[PDB]
């Protein structure tokens, strides 16, 4: 899991 | 035996079929929303298919694309069919997956269908299309409009013709996670230097794709445009006037309370788990800051073991629902007479936005979980290392510069120990790792790593570990890497951690991209011993890059300022084998991991802690 949107 | 019914390509085919339009939209919503649920994985969508395609999944996706392309195609170009304006409100949202139903398939994009909306055979060029004048043709007219699109829309005759369908769809444009093709790049490019002026003129989300708002907002960071974070301001205004028209008050501050000996500081989380990129940043600063403040969480279910745990008492927000999420936050900080609120990351949740947009206590903190500005009224401070500061002025609140080592990173709990490094010495193919996020991707990134192979001297193999690169992402994704490195590239999809490793540890090299770099992606590279070429500039998701490097005793030629510079030392890099091994003995020899994840974590609490007394002079 990284940076980014639900 | 499953929770629940799956969405079927057959129930959608048999629907359009028998011209039941409704049941048609309710099983395309129902496909588009699942694939939306599971990040373009197609598990658990109902389709049969020829045997062959059983152990291909690459070949399976590209069926699946083709058959729901074909779908859509006879259900939209139906004249029968008219659209309602919820159903088009339900589509802006998951414009985003149509987009890859077409561009993952052959067809590339939508755009036979718009050509069987135009009435007016006089037309000069046929990428105008002229439309009847009506709502609904509109409408299926702008949900059919994908970043792939060829056809000529202008914004001006849009806006001037419904302003919440325009609005809609430069959301819907602004939405996908990758917008790297020269036609969806340059569509969002356009849309961030139009849209602010016109998002500015609205009072509420309620006739805007709202559940894409949070994309619209963390996705604007990966333009190139100096004035690029605009939307934002734009965007905060509206959150702004939605939220005190649903009967917000703020938190009036009135009495700083105190748990055991310090005072409260509550910590609002999007995603925070040992294995996400946020607590391998930011969780060693929050447990010092637990000496001199007294740490409530708030955060989902998400959230594990170790994550609840840097925090004194932890409270899980119960539900998805916006209103409810700002409630249980007043609650918590009236209760606690909160005096710090603190947000490692903002940008990633629809309900962190909202919060950054009212007052909860007098002390209103961000860190760069998200490296952009909020250009938001309620936020006083910015928490960031001194070394990964470009200009100030790219931050529209105060900057606290803490000393370089105030953020000591940790390995994922996925991360391996014995690790064998490897050095080839004259490799015949100098095979070129980029670890990047679909979002990083764009058409300066590519032409730079065309120009790159086509100047380099030595045979160069580019090799893409693609974050967010899932299920029906993929071709697509695949198809623009090709048309710039034809058969020198190779696109892998999103893995297991485990598995992203090994594909960058069979690299000799790895580039940066731009303009938004790597963090967690550069601790990768050290992880395995590798060395690479980064670009700077202004905005801290520019200058990171410069940074770490830096920690590391690495050269400043590493660091190019220009996309010009950057190519040089990436051929560089790639030719000079003897200097690159050196380059790499450098960072395994004098542990430069280990010293990533070493430093002072105290400075984030004491500088707070001092700002609050400043704050408690002045009550
Ligand atoms: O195929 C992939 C791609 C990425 N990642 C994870 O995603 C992280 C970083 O992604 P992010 O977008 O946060 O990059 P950063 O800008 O923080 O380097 C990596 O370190 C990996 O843990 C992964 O596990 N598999």
């Amino acid at each position: 899991f990284g940076n980014w949107t639900t | 035996m499953s929770r629940k019914k799956n969405p079927s390509v057959i129930q959608f085919e048999k629907a359009i079929t028998e011209k039941n339009y409704e049941a048609a939209c309710t099983e395309l919503l129902d496909i588009l929303n699942k694939i939306d649920t599971n990040f373009g994985d197609i598990e658990g969508i109902d389709f049969d298919y020829p045997q062959q395609l059983e152990t291909l999944m690459q070949d399976r996706i590209v069926y699946f694309c083709t058959r729901m392309s074909n779908a859509i195609t006879q259900l939209f170009c139906d004249p029968q069919f008219s659209l309602s304006e919820s159903g088009a409100n339900r589509f802006f949202v998951v414009q985003r997956w149509l987009n890859l139903i077409f561009a993952s398939s052959p067809y590339i994009n939508a755009d036979h269908i718009l050509q069987t909306y135009n009435c007016n055979p006089e037309r000069d060029s046929i990428y105008d299309i002229y439309l009847e004048p009506n709502k609904n043709v509109l409408m299926k007219f702008a949900v059919l409009y994908l970043p792939e699109s060829n056809v000529n829309l202008n914004l001006d005759t849009m806006w001037e013709t419904d302003k919440n369908i325009c609005g809609s769809l430069c959301f819907a444009l602004q939405s996908p996670r990758f917008i790297g093709t020269p036609a969806a790049f340059s569509k969002r490019s356009t849309i961030l230097q139009w849209f602010p002026a016109k998002l500015e003129q609205f009072h509420v989300l309620d006739d805007l794709p709202s559940n894409i708002s949070h994309d619209v907002y963390m996705h604007c960071s990966y333009d190139t445009a100096e004035n690029k974070h605009n939307v934002k301001k734009a965007l905060n205004q509206v959150i702004r006037s939605h939220l005190l028209k649903c009967g917000w008050q703020d938190r009036q501050i009135t009495q700083i309370g105190m748990r055991n000996g310090k005072p409260v500081m509550v910590v609002v989380l999007e995603h925070f788990h040992s294995s996400h990129s946020i607590y391998r940043t930011h969780s060693t600063s929050m447990i010092a800051a637990r000496e001199q403040f007294y740490l409530i969480g708030l955060g989902n279910n998400a959230v594990d073991q170790a994550g609840r745990d840097v925090f004194d008492e932890f409270h899980e927000f119960d539900g998805s629902n916006i209103l409810k999420k700002l409630a249980f936050l007043k609650e918590m900080c009236e209760k606690n007479d909160a005096a710090v609120l603190y947000m490692p990351s903002i940008g990633m949740d629809l309900a962190t936005i909202f919060v950054s947009n009212a007052r909860f206590a007098p002390i209103q903190v961000i860190a760069l979980g998200h490296p952009a500005t909020t250009h938001s009224e309620f936020i006083e401070y910015v928490i960031v290392e001194d070394d990964y500061v470009g200009s100030e002025s790219c931050f529209s609140e105060t900057l606290l510069r803490l000393p370089k080592d105030a953020l000591p990173y940790v390995p994922s709990s996925l991360a391996p120990t014995d690790v064998q490094y490897v050095l080839r010495e004259t490799p015949e193919v100098v095979n070129i790792g980029i670890a990047a996020t679909t979002m990083k991707l764009n058409p300066y990134f590519l032409e730079t790593l065309k120009t790159i192979r086509d100047r380099a001297k030595v045979k160069v193999h580019f090799h893409f570990a693609l974050g967010q690169s899932i299920g029906i992402t993929h071709p697509y994704v695949a198809r623009f890497i090709r048309s710039y490195l034809g058969d020198d590239a190779t696109a892998h999809p999103h893995s297991p951690y485990n598995r992203y490793l090994d594909i960058l540890h069979n690299c000799d090299m790895m580039l940066n991209p731009f303009p938004f770099g790597n963090t967690n992606g550069i601790i990768d590279m050290v992880t395995l011993g590798l060395v690479g070429v980064c670009k700077t500039g202004p905005e801290v998701h520019e200058h990171i890059d410069e940074g770490l490097f830096k920690r590391l005793g690495l050269p400043e030629w590493l660091i190019a300022d220009s996309v010009e510079d950057y190519i040089e030392r990436a051929i560089r890099l790639a030719e000079n084998h003897q200097e690159r091994l050196a380059l790499r003995r450098h960072i395994i020899e004098n542990n430069g991991l280990k010293t990533l994840f070493s430093g002072d974590p105290s400075p984030m609490g004491k500088t707070l802690f001092a700002k609050l007394t400043e704050w408690r002079q002045t009550n």
